[PDB]
């Protein structure tokens, strides 16, 4: 919230992790793990 | 007007100071209202008169 309100100067990196054995989906932002996750079904095709 | 300029400057990450600087972006104009100066107030209020 402090940074929001103008133009920053540091790039934002978002990482997405896929587990092909249990169908777990996680997302990390700048090395910080988010609190949002997704669950998929076996035999599911996903495109980045 | 003073607080609008101050907000624009803190958008640029300015800081309060005594002397005027360019790289240090310090100025005595970023001060609380309870400790302003008569000269600065007169200069700021002159244009609207």
């Amino acid at each position: 919230p402090g940074q929001q309100g103008r133009i920053s100067h540091t790039d934002l990196v978002i990482g997405c992790l896929v587990d092909l054995a249990t169908g777990l989906m996680t997302f990390t932002a700048n090395g910080k793990e988010s609190n949002t996750f997704f669950q998929v079904e076996p035999n599911t095709k996903l495109f980045p | 007007t003073h607080e609008k300029w101050a907000f624009d400057k803190i958008q640029n990450n300015w800081s309060y100071g005594e002397n005027v600087d360019e790289e240090l972006k310090t100025h005595p104009m970023l001060r609380p209202y309870k400790t302003f100066s008569e000269k600065d107030k007169e200069i700021y209020r002159w244009p609207i008169k």
